[PDB]
């Protein structure tokens, strides 16, 4: 088990990861709780890339999952594309309010 | 492709390509419309996943929107909801048809 179902429905962290990809996902079906953080997520790439705004990216993409949240990062040149992340546990209201409180 | 009375169908997810253009009986199946509704009937746990043949010769599809909100909402909302989310659906798909496709809007609408 290489997810914890503590935080989030893992088909609905994946339908979150799916939005940020405007591109259509190849591979879509064979992620489970056992393998998101090992297969690369190959993309086809009929429009620009959602992250790193370029005509296709060379090689796959990848997840990680690293305190409570995913870390969605290209392989091969790391600079060449933009690191993203999905939060897994708040409310974004909630989190913008803590942050005005904080503000005092 | 003006016409089509049977169905392309999976009976769960998961299913290999080599077994959907192969057309295994175990994953895929073809269902008439009325044998399609008969084997629903006679099978209320069937596990059914409508999909289509080959996209080359047969990408054409009706236009259908799936909304799944984790929110329990009254009947008013919901009513509205509808209603304004067809319009907006229809607003959209009419203004890139005509943007593109070179559709009548009003048609299309
Ligand atoms: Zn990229």
């Amino acid at each position: 088990k290489l997810w914890e179902p503590g935080f989030i429905s893992f088909e609905d962290a994946i339908k979150r990861v799916s939005k940020i990809f405007i591109n259509s996902i190849i591979n879509f079906n064979d992620l489970d709780e056992n393998n998101f953080t090992t297969v690369p997520l190959v993309i086809d790439y009929v429009t620009p890339c959602a992250l790193c705004k370029k005509r296709s990216h060379k090689h796959p993409h990848q997840l990680s999952l690293e305190n409570g949240a995913i870390r969605i990062y290209k392989t091969g040149n790391p600079h060449s594309c933009k690191v993203k992340i999905v939060p897994l546990d708040g409310n974004k209201l909630f989190n913008i309010a803590q942050r005005i409180l904080d503000t005092n | 492709i003006r016409g089509n009375d049977v169905i392309f169908v999976l009976k769960t997810i998961g299913v290999p390509s080599a077994c959907r253009q192969n057309e295994d009986p175990r994953f895929v199946e073809a269902f008439k419309c009325d044998e399609l509704e008969r084997y629903i009937d006679n099978n209320p746990e069937c596990t059914l996943f409508e999909s289509l043949r080959d996209e080359e010769a047969y990408s054409i599809v009706r236009i259908f929107m799936d909304v799944d909100l984790d929110a329990c909402l009254d009947e008013i909302d919901y009513l509205t909801a509808i209603q304004d989310f067809i319009i907006e659906v229809s607003n959209c798909v009419a203004r890139f048809a005509f943007t593109e496709c070179g559709a009548i809007h009003e048609n299309v609408i």
